[PDB]
C-alpha cells in the first residue's frame, strides 16, 4: 500500500510540476508580446501623420 | 511677348513646388520600415526563449 501510494502521488508531483513550471515560466508570454499591438499602433498612426 | 516668359516659368516653378510635397511624402516608408525591422527583430525573442 505504502508502494502503490507514493507511486500514485509522486506520479501526481510530476506531473502538475511538469505544468506548473510551464504555466508559471512561460506566462511571461503577454509581457514579452506588449510590443506586437505597442507598436503597431504607433505604425498606424504614422501613416495620417 | 513679355508674357512668354512668365508662361514658361510658371510650370517649372509648380513643378519645384511639386517635388518639394513629394519628398515631404516621401519619409513616411523609411519611419514606417524602421518600425517594421526593429519590431520584426525583436519578434525574434519569442522563437529563441
Amino acid at each position: 500500500q505504502f508502494g502503490s501510494t507514493l507511486l500514485s502521488l509522486l506520479e501526481r508531483k510530476d506531473s502538475l510540476s511538469f505544468d506548473a513550471y510551464q504555466m508559471i515560466q512561460s506566462g511571461d508570454l503577454y509581457r514579452f508580446s506588449i510590443d506586437l499591438q505597442q507598436q503597431d499602433i504607433d505604425i498606424n498612426k504614422a501613416s495620417l501623420e | 511677348v513679355s508674357e512668354s516668359y512668365r508662361r514658361r516659368r510658371q510650370e517649372w516653378e509648380l513643378q519645384y513646388k511639386q517635388a518639394e510635397w513629394e519628398v515631404n511624402s516621401v519619409e513616411q516608408q523609411i519611419n514606417l520600415q524602421n518600425m517594421q525591422i526593429k519590431a520584426a527583430n525583436k519578434r525574434l525573442e519569442q522563437v529563441e526563449a
